[PDB]
Formats: structure tokens, C-alpha cells, sequence
């Protein structure tokens, strides 16, 4: 079986390249971040523009939802993160401590902590309520491309241009594991699987890999797309068929069968690199976002 | 930002 993703909506509004798109856990909203220094909120089902959230002084590389869909955290070249109350648009906290661009961010499952990665080669853990930095991990020897908490928040995974994925104990800050395969390309993205058993890692040699991080073993390789330059997000699609989803530098969205690793669909329509994709939590809906020559977000829907 | 950032 293969999906039948078809283009339903194209979302115009950002004035520069879009950097990240994320569906709210409650399925109601899509959040987008951009090099235009703005966050935009859109209806998840109709793509209807809701509002603009502003305040960063420079471009934004990432945005992430709290698990109750009430807050966003954003990571900016202005070297801050900002915590936003989505309903009011208010900047609750500005998180200051990184010494270079902030590239990536996430809440933990119980949304009392934020994790961030930076061009300063550190991973930082922040208290959501106080907005204060709790820990600085000297994590990598090159910019940190992605950070993610596991299912219970006890672990953080980080990836870096240094070629490593590292697993950190949230409580102690101890490095518990370093993962690398037989070559050492920059690692451009990582996240834990929905069941928390695997990490999905992108490297800038046109490759996605599914790792059992506790065994330290590469279980699956996904290839066929183009990824040698940009930090492109990748997703687990779990609402219908079990897919891997990624953007690509050939301006397509790629969809793989997770088990078989075969390409099952390519989505055409963007006019520039697809930097970010997101999968809706309950409906078979993909959001995709593209770089400076395109500036749009597309919503795609499948029967399976 | 991510939108032009390379290694
Ligand atoms: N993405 C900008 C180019 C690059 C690559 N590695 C880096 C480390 C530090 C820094 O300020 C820029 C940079």
C-alpha cells in the first residue's frame, strides 16, 4: 500500500524563506517560523491564516509547541529563544545565555523544560516557568543542528556538524552515548521515534538512518532524496501507513515505507528546497515549507 | 538562519 497525498492548500505570507513548520499536538494549528523574524499561525485543516507573532530581532531557525498546544518556543540568530503564549501573542520569556545563533529547540513532554542547540556548540536546558538556564552541556565541537527529548523526558538527543549524535541524561548532563556510522558527514537533524525506541538522523550525504540508540545499531537507511547542504527536518508519519517523510534539495517531499525503505510517493509543487515537513497528529496531512525562491507552505492530504 | 545556513 502507498499513500495518495494531494495538494489541498498553499499558504503565502512569510516575506523570506520559511525555516520550520510544526502542527500543534491538539491538531488545530500549524506554526511556521521564517528568516523574516516572524512566527505565523495557520488553521491545520483549511490553511486559513490566523495571526503573526513577532519580537525576534533576527531570523528564526526553529519553533516548537508545548504539549498542551498553549506555548511556542522559537530559536533565533539574535542568540535568544522566546517562549510565546499563542492565544495572547505575548512573549512570556526571552532565554539568554547562548553565545551564538540558536538553531534548534524543543519542550520536554511535561513542557516544564526547553532544550536548545546553538552555533556556540552547546546544548542548553531551560526552566519554562522562570526562563532561566539550568544547565549548559559542552555537547559538540561544531554547531548543534537538532535537539529532542525522548518519550519520558529523561534523555536528550543532539546532532551536530561535528558528525556525531549524542544522548544526554537530562538530570545529570552526562553524555550516555555517541552514535556515528562508517563515514563522518555532518549530522543535520535528529529526533526520537514516537515510541521512544529509535532515533531518526539525517546526514549531509543524502541519507536518513533509523538507529536503535540503546543497541547503538543502524536498523534502516532511507535514500533517494537530495540533502548535501541544508538542515532538513524528517518525520515519522503514524496516522495511516507508517512512513518516513522528508524535504529535499530537488524541491520535492519524499515519503518512504518505514519497514521496507522503498519510496512510496514524491510530492511536487515547491519552487525551491523543501527545508521542513510536519505530519498532523490525527489526520493524514503533511505540511511542507520551502526556501527563499518559494516562501510558501503547502498542505497535502491522503486517504491513507 | 537555517534557510541559508550551511556547514
Ligand atoms: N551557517 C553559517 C556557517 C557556519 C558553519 N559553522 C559555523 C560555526 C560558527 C559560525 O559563527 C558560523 C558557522
Amino acid at each position: 500500500v502507498k499513500p495518495n497525498y494531494a495538494l489541498k492548500f498553499t499558504l503565502a505570507g512569510h516575506t523570506k524563506a520559511v525555516s520550520s513548520v510544526k502542527f500543534s499536538p491538539n491538531g488545530e494549528w500549524l506554526a511556521s517560523s521564517s528568516a523574516d523574524k516572524l512566527i505565523k499561525i495557520w488553521g491545520a485543516y483549511d490553511g486559513k491564516f490566523e495571526k503573526t507573532i513577532s519580537g525576534h530581532k533576527l531570523g528564526i531557525s526553529d519553533v516548537a509547541w508545548s504539549s498542551d498546544s498553549n506555548l511556542l518556543v522559537s530559536a533565533s540568530d539574535d542568540k535568544t529563544l522566546k517562549i510565546w503564549d499563542v492565544s495572547s501573542g505575548k512573549c512570556l520569556k526571552t532565554l539568554k545565555g547562548h553565545s551564538n545563533y540558536v538553531f534548534c529547540c524543543n519542550f520536554n513532554p511535561q513542557s516544564n523544560l526547553i532544550v536548545s542547540g546553538s552555533f556556540d556548540e552547546s546544548v542548553r536546558i531551560w526552566d519554562v516557568k522562570t526562563g532561566k538556564c539550568l544547565k549548559t552541556l559542552p555537547a559538540h565541537s561544531d554547531p548543534v543542528s537538532a535537539v529532542h527529548f525522548n518519550r519520558d523526558g529523561s534523555l536528550i538527543v543532539s546532532s551536530s556538524y561535528d558528525g556525531l549524535c549524542r544522548i544526554w541524561d537530562t538530570a545529570s548532563g552526562q553524555c550516555l552515548k555517541t552514535l556515528i556510522d562508517d563515514d563522518n558527514p555532518p549530522v543535520s537533524f535528529v529526533k526520537f521515534s514516537p515510541n521512544g525506541k529509535y532515533i531518526l538522523a539525517a546526514t549531509l550525504d543524502n541519507t536518513l538512518k533509523l538507529w536503535d540508540y540503546s543497541k547503538g545499531k543502524c536498523l534502516k537507511t532511507y535514500t533517494g532524496h537530495k540533502n548535501e547542504k541544508y538542515c532538513i527536518f524528517a518525520n515519522f508519519s503514524v496516522t495511516g501507513g507508517k512512513w518516513i517523510v522528508s524535504g529535499s534539495e530537488d524541491n520535492l517531499v519524499y515519503i518512504w515505507n518505514l519497514q521496507t525503505k522503498e519510496i512510496v510517493q514524491k510530492l511536487q509543487g515547491h519552487t525551491d528546497v523543501v527545508i521542513s515537513t510536519a505530519c498532523h497528529p490525527t489526520e493524514n496531512i503533511i505540511a511542507s515549507a520551502a526556501l527563499e525562491n518559494d516562501k510558501t507552505i503547502k498542505l497535502w492530504k491522503s486517504d491513507c | 538562519a537555517r534557510t541559508k545556513e550551511t556547514a
